[PDB]
RNA sequence: CCGAGUGUUACAGCCCCCCCGGCAGCAGCACUCGCCGAAUCCCGGGGCCGAGGGAGCGAGACCCGUCGCCGCGCUCUCCC
RNA sequence: GGCGGGUCGCGCCGUCGGGCCCGGGGGGCCACGCGCGCGUCCCCCGAAGGGGGGGACGGCGGAGAGCGCACGGGGUCGGC
RNA sequence: AGAACUGGCGCUGCGGGAUGAACCGAACGCCGGGUUAAGGCGCCCGAUGCCGACGCUCAUCAGACCCCAGAAAAGGUGUU
RNA sequence: UAGCCCUGAAAAUGGAUGGCGCUGGAGCGUCGGGCCCAUACCCGGCCGUCGCCGGCGUCGAGAGUGGACGGGAGCGGCGGCCCGGAGCCCCGCGGACGCUACGCCGCGACGAGUAGGAGGGCCGCUGCGGUGAGCCUUGAAGCCUAGGGCGCGGGCCCGG
RNA sequence: GGUUGGCCUCGGAUAGCCGGUCCCCGCCGGGGGUCCGGUGCGGAGUGCCCUUCGUCCUGGGAAACGGGGCGCGGCCGGAA
């Protein structure tokens, strides 16, 4: 008995859709960190270029 | 023979779904229905004899064994030697200076240059330096020192590779008779060729050490902890 | 006269406390709020110990099953 | 003159809920014979009681040939 | 000395209680890894060799972990 | 009024926080993070017992969870000059192991034990009926053994 | 069995060490100004040999002791 969630396609023997809702939350948390040190960078950017 | 078409961002997973491969794959308009020698025969050669010979070779074997095995179960490919992956270490990059631990040198610091084909990373501290030819090591078994040199845009040969750096032995003798073997009272004679192939590559190592000053006392150097030296204490 | 250290009383003439009307952009954040957490959660490493045990429904296989399930990409149309 | 109890409508709430709908004016989706008619619903049209499109169907009107790989895949091998 | 309920030793190791039938854990094929239980972490003795936190207490008989192996009435400007 | 320490407070070989010791703790009280181990728990291996089984399909010709033929109507897919059709294998004569059925083979769970009861024993000693075309002076029984093994063990075998 | 050795203040801890004039013990060491340093840098978390591959060929900086030793012999120093 390979164990899930620590080889995948057990995963996917068992419960397929675990692969899909997988690369929605791979996704949705690079695409959040791409929203944040954009903005984290805008405001300090900003502020950087006042000076 | 095309791409990948659907680019992988974790290992075994791809960045487009099912349904958005049904889109990319153009599989909308290509869906499709469409629909021995053993040998031949030799001839005779002979005199009263026609009628040329049966298609017959490789025929059941001479001997059975007693006892015979049970075949494996496959499992899975757990593919061999030459089919692995290589992964060098975050701390290695080509220039990176080293320090030989497992060898005969001991603490010799030395040169990096490629990691070969093969695993094992080829080195060499400059031989007007160290003693060092252009012998391969074990990648865990040198130390990463965090100076570097920079050889870029150096040379390497395009020869020298897993074939170049091995060792030759073949049985001709079978008797127990007084020679070693036949071949081992014997320094191997094929250095004929490696003498010319180093000053092909240490005839362009010497203008990139001796920029920075103190480099070439430091290979020339050898590596030691005495008193006060724990290697917990010592960023490499 | 300057500075200090006591002591006297006094409410902006250091400041703090509480109301009355607000912006900036707020992260459980400049390791104090460390809260309680995951369908609202996943990635990459190193470290240790082990590696026990004739699957071909097909071609009448053929030297020797790189096989079943599961997730796959590629060709059986083209263009760039 | 006041409460609690059963209920009617009223706006105001929530990332409500029904995949809802309904018509028009980037992201996601295990979501695929145009050729026509088999049942529902919708869009329209001049009608006024039928033509034509859309969508979809748990049903018919259309609607097999397997090719070679890579694998976190039925308890490790090395063609080190 | 005699009982009631239930557990336990007898028949039973092991860890802990310095030592022990009966306490506290916990029940046993032979082993390699990992983790905890009751307990402990100056050195015998594996582990606090933590920059552990807060207060109390000085004995000319200090005090120091269930069963458990030495104590009361009464008293003190000894100290909070 | 109540926490600590003191007075109260005496016992016979020399003596007990277990001891050495301990006083910005190694004491008391309330707490935190770490960290050490049982034959406990988890994963993995191996042995055995128990529970439900699996094969006499060696059927390389076997494959069936619907099977046959079979004529009265039509689908594609076969082979054209739009009508329509058996091939019992064969160019290889070929395809491991196994089913002591009282034997294998698979999965799964548990394992302590006196008194006591069973089952097993290819453990042993002495004799008898059978059986080994057994064994031996070219050396049996016995005994010894720093000799080599096996069995979990009762014990056994080989060398000297 | 080991893998370089440290050749030495006294003590203080509500305090301490450095360098330094005046007037004292047979030309040094003793008492006071004053000046530094101080979570010890005149700092055993420090220090010195050093991690010394060897050698040649050759040039710049440091150097007037040469330094091992069978030395040759002399000298006093250090008894817990
Ligand atoms: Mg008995």
């Amino acid at each position: 008995k390979k164990n899930p969630l620590k080889n995948l396609r057990i995963m996917l023997k068992l419960n397929p859709y675990a692969k899909t809702m997988r690369r929605n939350t791979i996704l949705r948390q690079a695409r959040n960190h791409k929203l944040r040190v954009d903005k984290a960078a805008a405001a300090a950017a900003a502020l950087q270029a006042k000076s | 023979p095309h791409c990948s078409r659907n680019p992988v961002l974790v290992r075994g997973i791809g960045r487009y779904s099912r349904s958005a491969m049904y889109s990319r794959k153009a599989m909308y308009k290509r869906k499709y229905s469409a629909a021995v020698l053993a040998t031949v025969t030799k001839p005779v050669g002979g005199d009263k004899n026609g009628g040329t010979r049966v298609v017959k070779l490789r025929k059941m074997p001479r001997y059975y064994p007693t006892e015979d095995v049970p075949r494996k179960l496959l499992s899975h490919g757990k593919k061999p030697f030459s089919q692995h992956v290589r992964k060098l270490r975050a701390s290695i990059t080509p220039g990176t200076i080293l320090i030989i631990l497992t060898g005969r040198h001991r603490g010799k610091r030395v040169v990096f240059l490629k990691q070969l084909a093969s695993g094992l990373l080829l080195v060499t501290g400059p031989l007007v330096l160290n003693r060092v030819p252009l012998r391969r090591t074990h990648q865990k078994f040198v130390i990463a020192t965090s100076t570097k040199i920079d050889i870029s845009n150096v040379k390497i040969p395009k020869h020298l590779t897993d074939a170049y750096f091995k060792k030759k032995k073949l049985r001709k003798p079978r008797h127990q008779e007084g020679e070693i073997f036949d071949t081992e009272k014997e320094k191997y004679e094929i250095t004929e060729q490696r003498k010319i192939d180093q000053k092909a590559v240490d005839s362009q190592i010497l203008p990139k050490i001796k920029a920075i000053p103190q480099l070439q006392g430091y290979l020339r150097s050898v590596f030691a902890l005495t008193n006060g030296i724990y290697p917990h204490k010592l960023v490499f």
